[PDB]
């Protein structure tokens, strides 16, 4: 009743990529629907407590990039673009031989990456107290970019500002020393400079080392962990705002809490080892986006006087101000594509937290022996303008001899992703 | 092969003073690049001159060496307390060889 | 740049172990490595370099037929088997970096000074 | 927070545990599955809006978190919230 | 209008210039960069070329001639992901004596500036008089300062969000006043006081065992007022290209404009001296001495 | 017109394969590639779909049923230019039990099939009497060969030369494979183009020397080598900077565009799977081969 | 009289390059036509005697690729394509202030590299016994791609030949044990299967080590170099037919003259180190191409017999025979753009041999105080259609820290190109 | 062979100088510019036509030489001379 479509075409400013899979559906719960909560498992603790019930319903979750894209598609896009966002939808559902929306929740169950496997459906559930085509609303490009400035490196090296800053408060040593100077913000001094925009806000993490021996002999996972509390319960903070993972020069810190983790092929559920997963790290966003496990900055804590010095404090945790901006969290091979922004009377910035696209009608639910999947999303593409003279970081293959081939199937014929693979390479200016 | 030899064999410092030091190479083939290192005690050592004269990347400019054929030199001024230890003089023009090393 | 050797333990005369320096921080294919050691009464001596690619090894007459070096690019770590130990082999084995880059395009010019230091694991060839 | 999926788990990983067990120098790092057993440590893309104490989030509950207390949270990104 | 003299910069060469070229020896004050042949013109208070598409690094919303350009950096070193840009790369037109330069500009649609529910946000401030011995008697300048740190690196918070009157105030020059350590009479200390009914003041805690808030992000409920605009002061500034900004009104005052007026670059042409009349590899590094001068109107 | 068998291979499942896993061989004899669930129809001497860009690796020319193909290596090593093709990736049609399959080619325009003699690569002689060869294993060692990237590779058949390894050789019916004498096989001669050909086995020409090897020189003619009914037809010409007279050396017309290849397979229909969610793939499949009409 | 042109401008297959340059031209022979011969120069050897002309004439040489593409559009030409070649010419000389074809052998004097340097025209001469447009010739795509697979393996791994092969002339030790064997070729031995097309044409080079001690101790720069006698002169062969500089894996050596070699910025012309220039290894032709240092193969130089053993020589160069296939030499940022085909009744593979496009109407020379001068060629692109699942490989500029960024200027405002980059990248079946 | 320019250095290089010489253990790579000076070692595009040895090139002299062996510490390099060349890329010719 249907045929297999499984290539990709780069036409111009769009891209259409439509891939095709092969499938198998139990029945689930034996034709029933159940209540379940934590009470049924035993629920510890208040965190996990949850309340839903289980369908025999099946869903197609087509919603993580590999789904739609090779990983020589995945370069081919991220080396030449400055921005991607999808278009249309294509769903069909053929050969067939025998509501709360969950789809933003990066659970497993998608359409494997590689078009020789033979995924099975995940079953439908919920908690609370054939084809069909479909029209993305717009949604902003994402930016595959890395800036080639710092927000505050902006100014011009050679020039003096107008402004003047408080250079010295006193004379020097002794008593009744007390001055007001001003000198002129220039390049010699950058750091007292004024600026019209100042970096995004910064929620704080803790810093882990990948180097076991310079962390705490203690266990903070949990204890040490940021979060957000919400009628009694606490939600750790995963992954958070969008900040840089570390600073300039430190590879081997990473956020708690802050970055998306992937397993390597073949890893286990529980207590897997730190080489069996794939960190990621947002140092993308440096120039412009706090350090992760940094403060924002400081402030003033008293008023200054004859008797009293001045005395400051550091903020762990800084909002929105007018004037911020910031950068999204990256898009990965491996990561969500869309997200279901929570309907309300309010929200600032929707974009979501675990990377891509906020959309109020996100492509919708697939609600379902076995058969055949094919899925095809239309994307749009933002070509790269830039002037730079100098060659721009590539994503590349390695040169050299290996026992196996990188993103291919191995002697006994499994597939693997050596690693996570982001989408900022090309930059542009600030 | 080729064999070098230091100079000098050591002094003592008390800050503030300044002094050189220079290692022969038995042929000495090729000049244009020798490498001087300078290494503190219960650590991994540490980079100083790369090339018969070109200054490494994290060292003050004090620091300094000159020389071509078998003859080289390692040159530094205004030579501070952290500065008295030993001198190694790389030739590796061929299979790379180190002097015995002069600990000033 | 973080070179870390591991499996330097004390081995009886006529036993081998293997030294491997797990690096991060640079490239690491397109850089040669080298193994330089310091005896505990004599400064540093070179033992052996290993091109970024694998294509060239050299060593030192000292070391020769005693030793190996090999390095694999895929799992970003450098290895040094030491083979029939005798008692003259005992010092800091400390893992080293070329500063030369290294591509398909241009060739392997040979061993430079050494840009970057490990901390130097230590073996001890003693009964 | 209860957004997920109750059946299924996620790809994401969380640091589950940073030591082996009581000891000296027994840090280690080891990592698990987040999915439906915990469902406190999962990823999320959304949170509750701003709070400013009181004598969406409670009015007498911190907005969250060695560690200290947010006793007043500005906005940010990626936040939801109901209006009186 | 005025009357331009557009003098020979850095011998006709694009330079590298760096934190260690200055000297360095402070890592907040850590740059790397370039400087080049080409000037311009900043009216915000041969040959030449505007930059339409916004290609270049854009230098005229610092509140400052030359023209140079900071990128990446990592220490004074240069990371992978610096740009160097030649400002040769771009068309430009050529003129002679005779000839004229203009163009047209159509600014973004931006509201008008204001002339005239809870407080809007602060981010507090210390609080320095003028009178010296109301002052302590020690060195608060940095130590008490407001920063914001990015990648390590602790800039000042200037002048900072708007408020009503340390560093949150935008200080001018009287005529022939010093380049260093000048005294209180020689500057002009501007006052925002205006504003002082719908904003807290930059000194004060935004409000509050009770504890207090040296600084208050946004809120559902906030009213605020921007920073008033001075005849010595800025006019615009260019809204840097990001994912997300809130209230992109530049914090020294002005239009915050993502297609600001464009940067306008001039250089005089070189022209070289004799050759060397044999034939030589080298690039020709003897320049006959030259400079211009013209009228510009905007 | 033919009836065709074809069975699952590899549980529908892609084999990385090397000399290594082959029992290791020796340094002319090292490969890396992969193996694929696919098969295919070679007439040279359900899922389908036809290469007309031809995007896949071509085997139809190799005078060779299960599709698999060869990469770059080092060794039983793969460096990183050696890629890797999912044939799954490809649109094709799947045809049940009643559809059909049908495509049209049209061959590109090629020459019809019939001053110094042509080149020449010296041969080895070898008689069909025993007792006239030498007492000594020099089947390797005396043999013509050619070297590329450090592996030796047999001069087979080769330049086109008259009547060692510049024969073609075919086997009788039912011919042992292995070790088995000579009149279990058949051993082709070229002696009909000595006309315009030098002998194979003797010198090309001519104090002075034997010179054994001559490249093109202008004004040669040449024939090239005869077909059979049991050779082959076509062979795809290599995609490069540059060849020389493309016509292949086994015999046929080269094409830059050769007829296509055709790659089947069975779709995998799973077992039975189990009753809870499982992430994994789906490794338990029916047992399953499927028949049918060919026709070209 | 004129503007000022530079950029590019990629529009679907054509790229447009736009380099405009400051010449500077003085009076040579002082108006004069000098003649100039080796007894001039004193005429020391044989090989390099010659006579001819010297003229007062300057010309504009645009050959090499740096000219016209800066390096980010070169890297944006040879990760995105398989293929380029020049199309339409056009020429303009303005703001001016007071025949033997020469272009094609490599020559110094071309426009700068980098926009802002300014140049001294060339002296025109030869050897015995205002605007323009052009439009280039039909020319073959230069071929800037890595073939993924390699002569010899293009066969199908897994079915064995119907072609059978003589496995064994003898039964085993002692008299009398002739016999003649014929195994079948299988993927066992993938050695002796009868294949379709051989590599390449040789003219072996001598391997120079890298690594000096592995040299022999004596002088053999030119007597043991390859050569070509011409009228009784030996003319060193350079670089001579394409051939991969080493065999997979091998960094060390390179053939002696069989590369091109540039030097590095500031390099001095006489006795300058290996450090100092930049060799080019050919590698990405190994598939295809013998390699230049070693032999094409082995012949059968006897009858054998009965008191007579097989006796095989071995071959150290090869012609042309019926069924090879070889890749062109690459081109480089650095490298010429064309060659004048010289005028003659026959040639085989026009395509010159230091690299570019062979053209019998090339470019004309333009023969010519200070100036401008805008050129602007129109190149053709082809695109990859690969269907290639793992990444390619990509020219990337590497990210780690350093004192300078590359292909930029230095403190002194010097440019510098700091390696030579080949076009040959993206790959493709054989 | 003399198409060059005779007043202008080419941009590419050539192994001049492989030992010091007048000693033990001297050996070294020099790269010199080809230029005007030496004529004979500068790249070409296009090489002499076929030959074939009698008792363009010259129909009595070889076509030239190439490496016969590889030199080593303990082997010097060799060459032999080339009687017969076939036709080569890049070749030019005459017809009679």
């Amino acid at each position: 009743s249907g045929n297999w479509h499984c290539d990709s075409q780069w036409l111009g400013d769009r891209v259409i990529t439509t891939s095709t899979r092969t499938w198998a559906l139990p029945t689930y719960n034996n034709h029933l629907y159940k209540q379940i909560s934590n009470s049924t498992s035993g629920g510890s603790s208040n965190d996990n407590a949850y309340f839903g019930y289980s369908t025999p319903w099946g869903y197609f979750d087509f919603n993580r990039f590999h789904c739609h894209f090779s990983p020589r598609d995945w370069q081919r896009l991220i080396n030449n673009n400055w921005g991607f966002r999808p278009k249309r939808l294509n769903f069909k559902l053929f050969n067939i031989q025998v509501l709360p929306y969950v789809l933003g929740s990066a659970h497993e169950g998608c359409l494997p990456p590689f078009p020789a496997d033979v995924f099975m459906i995940p079953q439908y559930g919920y908690l609370t107290l054939f084809q069909f085509s479909y029209e993305f609303e717009n949604v902003p490009f994402h930016s595959s970019y890395a800036h080639s400035q710092s927000l505050d490196r902006l100014m011009n090296p050679l020039i003096d500002q107008y402004l003047y800053y408080l250079s010295k408060t006193i004379n020097g040593s002794g008593q009744n020393q007390q001055t007001l100077k001003f000198s002129v913000a220039g390049p010699s001094n950058m750091a007292v400079q004024g600026r019209n925009y100042i970096p995004g806000p910064s929620y704080r993490q803790q810093r882990v080392s990948t180097t076991v021996t310079q962390n705490n002999n203690s266990e903070f996972a949990w204890p040490g962990a940021s979060s957000w509390a919400l009628n009694g319960r606490n939600s750790l903070m995963n992954p958070g705002p969008a900040m840089a993972s570390h600073k300039e020069g430190e590879d081997r810190f990473f956020p708690l809490s802050g970055s998306l983790i992937f397993g390597k092929q073949g890893t286990g559920r529980d207590n897997v080892d730190a080489d069996k997963v794939m960190i990621t790290n947002e140092e993308e966003i440096k120039t412009t986006n706090p350090v992760a496990t940094e403060s924002y900055g400081q402030v003033a804590t008293n008023h200054q006087s004859a008797q009293a010095q001045a005395q400051t404090g550091w903020v762990q945790n800084q909002g929105i101000l007018p004037g911020m901006v910031w950068q999204d969290r990256d898009v990965y091979l491996q990561g969500p594509i869309w997200a279901k922004i929570p309907h309300t009377d309010g929200n600032f910035h929707p974009s979501p937290l675990m990377g891509g696209f906020g959309m109020k009608h996100p492509p919708p639910q697939i609600l379902i022996s076995t058969g055949q999947v094919s899925v095809e999303i239309e994307w749009e593409l933002q070509k790269e303008n830039s002037k730079r003279w100098n060659p721009e970081i590539q994503y590349t293959s390695n040169y050299y001899k290996s026992n196996n081939v990188e993103f291919a199937v191995n002697t006994e014929g499994v597939y693997s992703e050596p690693r996570p693979i982001g989408t900022r390479y090309l930059t542009r200016n600030l | 092969e080729i064999v070098l030899t230091q100079s000098p064999g050591t002094l003592s410092l008390s800050p503030g003073e300044r002094a050189t030091l220079s290692c022969r190479a038995s042929q000495s083939v090729r000049s244009s690049y020798l490498a001087w290192y300078q290494q503190k005690p219960g650590q991994a050592p540490r980079l100083l001159i790369y090339g018969a004269s070109s200054r490494a990347t994290d060292i003050p400019d004090r620091f300094s060496g000159s020389g071509s054929g078998t003859d080289f030199t390692l040159t530094i001024s205004r030579l501070e307390p952290e500065d008295f230890a030993v001198y190694y003089c790389q030739q590796y023009g061929t299979s790379p060889a180190f002097g015995g090393g002069t600990k000033v | 740049v973080q070179l870390l050797e591991s499996g330097g333990a004390l081995v009886q005369p006529g036993g081998s172990l293997r030294l491997s320096c797990a690096a991060s921080g640079f490239s690491f294919s397109n850089y040669a490595m080298s193994w330089v050691r310091q005896a505990p009464g004599k400064g540093l001596e070179w033992v052996s370099t290993i091109s970024a690619s694998g294509g060239t090894t050299y060593f030192a007459d000292s070391v020769k037929g005693h030793f190996t070096i090999s390095r694999d690019n895929s799992k970003n770590t450098l290895y040094l088997q030491m083979d029939s130990l005798r008692a003259e082999d005992t010092a800091v084995y400390y893992c080293a970096k070329d500063p030369n880059y290294y591509d398909l395009s241009g060739y392997f010019l040979g061993g430079y000074y050494f840009d970057y230091w490990g901390q130097g694991t230590l073996v001890t060839v003693s009964s």
